[PDB]
């Protein structure tokens, strides 16, 4: 048990470095996250059409795991509000199950192994191995052409404004000219509180933009880190903390984008 | 990564996911709804039906003591009229022979006493005789009774 | 000497974490008692601590912007 | 590296599916209990309803055909026993007016024996009759010197 | 040295962050807690709160306007 | 150096809002607690409240303006 | 001077766990307090709690990211 | 190098003038939410409440009259 | 100069102690303060303190990841 | 360096101010809110209350005392 | 710099005697406090707050090791 | 380096007495607290207070001693 | 450069003392109201408290003898 | 009196000069061949000689009625007494002797650094009156809690005082306490005993640094402003002085109470 | 030096502060012990008194028991003697009675007796006087009595 | 402050205090003491036999008074019991002495048979009057009566 944390096996260094551009040989450039961003959309497409092809009574089986999550959700966004709780609905719970599937694919083996290139070797005495990787031929860096698709700054911020946009559009939607009343109303002090909400209202998604990259970027990176230090049977916690704050995280966004539509509308 | 076409693109993306949502979303939102619906519009339905079945039950074998009632009712008319028919008529029956009988007598009374007259002479022959013994002797005619007991006889 | 940008952005981040962090902490755990307390507020008082929420994420979000400046 | 990962990840199943397996199991088997209740109590809602329909049916054939037979049959019985009760004493009335024959006998028997009732007077009395007529012309003056010489 | 500015401003605003971060926090809990004890006094104390917040975002600002001014 | 009063400038103002910052926050959280157990005594207390405000805020200033006065 | 960077790294690690840190026990600690007075409410005091929880580790993450950026860019 | 005056003057000025800040903000908080559980004793409260604020603001007089010093000569 | 190395290690080792440590005592306070007025809702509070447990100690696993990795490069 | 010595004094002063400073607003606000309930304790909590001001006026006049000899020698 | 290694040794155990330490404070004050409330669950007290302790122990110990290590190398 | 002996005098005296500061002014206000709520149990607990409170120096007066060794 | 130790030294014993002492402090007055409450359990207050002292300082005697290596050896 | 006292600009006319008093350890005040005598022990022989004195004193008449004297030497007797039987039960008159001397003694001493003439007064080994001379000046009379040795002595005494009273008590349970427990008593244990071991240094090194802030202090403040400034700072420090030798004694007791039970 | 002075001014002043507001509260404290002691001095001394009263009174209050028993004694033998007399002067007096009753009832008795044997003579010669009456009107007829009883008719 | 040996003097006179005040004044102050609490603690338990020995007073009195009634009472009863013991014999002597005086004067009175030895006197004499002088017309010359009158009057 306390003897076979051997590291003889190993990657050589420890590898950060955002979304590496693909090579994209045809016109319209694609990156790393955009292909497994895209290949999760089919898995989600895949898994809806599955639980929607035999749509019935005493669901079981996937369907019933399907309907007890959703109706899960439904039970929680009404909590916040009702009035809106089916209207946001679709949004909401497609970014969450993207995000929660794009946090489970960072565990997938392969993720920083796999380069698409565009013991004895490992050093004696030394905490981390050293063994040289396929690609370290050519000078190479061994591209990740699996990523997190929310490990990269261009999908987060795409959630971020269309949940923006679309909170700000409710909003607007049913309250007439409130906002400029809630925006340096020029009564008292009520004006100066205003110009903080409405900056904050700016930077909300930024905020969460910003977090969720982070958030995956850095489990992404320490679960590297941890499997240079010792190979095997050292990084079990974090892998399960990981595997728990990804799902976590995946329904933050949908709840904290309902309390933001709430909190605009009212 | 800080560029405006693949932050267009991306947005581009995300817009038509979105869109895409509304067709797929619908479908479980209503295979959850219509289940809920269909059944509160059958738990009313059965309310309704059970509460009906139920007063009707008892209202029936309400209506059996009824029918019982009736069939006691006129069991009774039944019995006293047609008892208090034949009471009278036997009454009157035994009121119409009471009449028969006492006639009867009274007839055979006026019959027997005009026809006993075979009987005042005969006691006038009783005395002549049967008084002989009463008088003196057992003398029937004793020394005039003869022709006295003629006369007692004419009397 | 190197660049003391580095270290900038790293203060700058690093104080935005320690004083908005226990900002929402306390302001977290206030709207929890004050739920447990009183669930027929719970709207009022998630708005209020969204609210709250919102100033001192915008305090971190300063910091962070202008770590992002420092650096850049 | 590839070692790393695959090593890690099957013995956190396998602590995972020592620890997070019961109870995750056990909900969706709560819940689709739930749902084996539930599904087939909104079949009831209607099922209870197509019930009680037949529930009434049943209640209401089984009562009303019974009702109607026992009640006529005991009509029946009560209504035989109505005119049979009275035309029964009818009778044991024509009994007690047979008495009044049997009476009428004894008045029969009252005016035969008054054969001789009305007859005393004639008969018992006609001796002192026979006294003023055949004993007062009969000469019984020895029998009257007999009872004197007696005294 | 060069980067002196950089490091002044980060400083300021990460201090300026830890500061009102706390205090708005504190405002924030301790006014949800006085608001589900007593929701007939709502308007007067999310007034006060208000008005405590806009004071502690205040001198946050001033600290954001002093780096602002140092950077400039 | 050269870049010395630029530091100093952004400690002192961090700093001020550091300190009176949390004062802030405990005074009004105190404040709004203390009306929403008793309305009654509102004006004394927010008097109170606001006395203490000054105080914090006049420490503030003091901060603020030794600030001004290297800027300058 | 030379190893300026590390020491960067260091302190916006260790600042990020300072904060976010004492957040998290104060969210925690309420939460507790407030499901065993009340443990009927749970199902939404948990979710507060996990909301609250995002919020505070969100900072101890962005520090963490920067001083990667740092310490590999 | 000759800056370090200023910076010892904003360092005694705004670390003398922190603690006291939070002293104050304490005693205010404790001394308004007495008066709000009970009215009557307030002139008892109130004079302790400025004996308290009194030492605060000598701790933060000391700091900044030491700074002025450390600022002149 | 040259040692500045060492001195990041300790600091991002030291942290990652401040943080943590008061977060466990805090969730830990929370918890027994709980667990002593609800016997039954053991349970309950036992999986919330050690989430919040294993969050800060994830925060210290960060402070000591990048603790180790500037104590050797 | 030359200017040690004012930043020394200051930071004497400065850092010895903090720790006095809340734990003079925490006794008095702890003293104040204790003589809310029952008062017919005045003299002996104000005699405690003034023992912790001595305590905490002693750290700060220790600190005080430390700059004092370092801005004069 | 000939030194660096000492004040990296001294930053590391000060500051896990920082952290730690008001953990542990914290920890021993909710026990005690729910012992007070709750005399009879004394043993679920126990145990958690050991539980606790020694979950807070854990990070002076990594920084005493840290700082060992510095020291001889 | 010169005076640099001055700044780790500061540093020990400064931090010596942020810590125990605080630790006394928890100890006493707990102890006027219990003290008010129960008069009579303040004999019992007084002892315990003089304890806390020369456990708290103890920690200040080991930061001054050795501000003085390092002086001297 | 060549003062580093007196700094060490004194960063050590500083560092080890703001933390211990608001823990001792916390534990002393959550010691003080749970005997308050409850004088019947104070053989186990007592030891818990002891116990929990005991830690904390040494946790603080931790520091003290790493500042004492510092400065001689 | 009023607030507008003028007497606070003394120093120009009366300056005291730098504060020279700044020894961490003693001076030899009388010439012996045999061992040096500081300037600490004879202060301690003359607390010696006085605490004597007022005991002789107070029990020349033996009074049932406590009066005078006899009155305040009986009353701080009681108070400690009730004190540690409040503390423990059964160890109050065992113990009572050497708490009652220790807490007696260091509050003379801590009494007697307040004294005039103790930062002044001095033998010849702005400028003091032996620096006229090509002799420097020592002073007279250093408290005797500010020398080390004094405050060492009393910390090992009362450390060998526990110990005993704890190995008596309790056989050799208490001699290696319960390291064999292995389940909490494995590194709970430890950690009691280094806190035994540094409790003597951290006993005395209190009563140590508090009398030396004290002294320094005063001189300091006889540096700034030597009229009515020092004071506020005078009366803390009678008072602080008869704190620390409560709580030194009380500690003591309170050590031993928890090292038997 | 100027610290010689200052120090005594300064000693003086913090002197002549605590004799201000510190004598009082010392001198009222020791006071009060000072009674607190009297007053079980008092308290001793008074129960030594009672116990000796009452011890005294102990024995006083059996001393006179006593007396009270013997003097209570004595009048039931003083009354012993006289009540024993007085029955016997009451049964003497009586028996007396008895000797002078029985002499007048035998006396009565002797007269009795007296009468008795007179109506007995009376008797012997009113029947002895009947028998020779019917001798000796065995030789002379009755008929001279019989004439003669008519003749008074 | 290093040198062990002024330490070890200091320690030494430190002890040798402890010892002489113990012996000073600490033995005498704690024996005033244990004095003056044994005489509080003996006042109430003196108090307390100041009670038994009102109530022992009270009680033994009446107790001596009522052993001195019922002594009495007992002595006059059995005075009761000689006397009326006494009386009864006296009476009953008296009684038995009154019969045999009316039995001997009985006797004394039985005399009269002695006086009817005159009946020559009286008896016959009588007789001759009565026979002839009151109930006829004093003509008893009948003879042989003589014989029957002293036949009979014996």
């Amino acid at each position: 048990i306390a003897s076979r944390f051997f590291l003889y096996t190993g990657p050589p260094h420890v590898e950060v470095a955002a979304e590496v551009i693909f090579d994209g040989i045809p016109g319209f450039p694609i990156t790393n996250s955009f292909v497994v961003a895209i290949i999760i959309d089919i898995f989600v497409i895949a898994l809806a059409v599955a639980a929607t092809r035999n749509l019935q009574m005493v669901p079981r089986g996937l369907q019933n795991v399907m309907e007890f999550i959703l109706e899960s959700l439904y039970n929680l966004f009404r909590n916040i509000n009702a009035k809106y709780v089916a209207t946001a609905f679709p949004l909401v719970a497609t970014i969450f199950l993207f995000v929660l599937f794009g946090n489970w694919f960072g565990l997938l083996p392969g993720v920083g192994s796999i380069g698409v290139c565009h013991p004895l070797s490992s050093v004696a005495a030394a905490e981390g191995e050293e063994i040289h990787d396929t690609c370290a031929a050519q000078g190479k860096k061994l591209v990740p052409l699996f990523r997190a698709p929310a490990a990269d700054l261009n999908f987060t911020f795409a959630i971020a404004v269309i949940s923006f946009v679309f909170i700000e559009y409710w909003g607007f939607r049913a309250l007439g000219p409130g906002y400029l009343k809630k925006f340096f109303n020029t009564n008292g002090i009520m004006s100066f509180v205003g110009i903080i909400e409405f900056i904050s209202e700016l930077v909300k998604p930024f905020a969460l933009a910003f977090r969720l990259f982070g958030n995956i970027f850095a489990g992404e990176v320490l679960l590297v880190v941890m499997a240079f230090l010792v190979p095997l049977l050292l990084p079990l916690p974090f892998y399960g903390f990981e595997v728990f704050v990804g799902f976590i995280q995946a329904l933050i966004f949908a709840l904290l984008t309902y309390a933001f539509l709430n909190i605009a509308v009212t | 990564g800080i560029n405006p076409t693949l932050f267009i693109a991306q947005l581009i993306n995300f817009l038509l996911l979105i869109f895409i949502l509304r067709a797929l979303l619908y479908r479980p939102v209503m295979n959850l709804l219509n289940e809920r619906t269909r059944r509160i519009e059958e738990s009313v339905r059965d309310a309704e039906k059970v509460r009906e079945q139920l007063a009707n039950a008892r209202r029936d074998y309400e209506a059996e003591i009824a029918r019982a009632r009736q069939e006691a009712a006129k069991i009774v008319a039944q019995a006293q009229e047609r008892a208090k028919q034949q009471e009278a008529e036997i009454i009157a029956q035994a009121r119409r022979e009471a009449e028969r009988l006492k006639e009867e007598a009274r007839a055979q009374a006026e019959q027997e006493r005009i026809r006993m007259l075979s009987e005042a002479k005969s006691q006038i022959a009783d005395l002549v005789t049967l008084t002989a013994s009463r008088v003196l002797g057992a003398e029937l005619q004793a020394r005039g009774h003869d022709a006295l007991i003629a006369e007692s006889l004419a009397a | 000497m190197e660049g003391l940008n580095l270290v900038a952005t790293a203060l700058a981040v690093g104080l935005g974490a320690i004083g908005p962090g226990v900002g929402i902490g306390i302001i977290v755990s206030g709207a929890v008692q004050a739920i447990g307390r009183n669930p027929e507020i719970e709207n009022r008082v998630v708005t209020y601590m969204f609210i709250g929420i919102a100033f001192t994420e915008a305090l971190a979000i300063f910091g962070l912007v202008i770590a992002f400046l420092i650096g850049f």
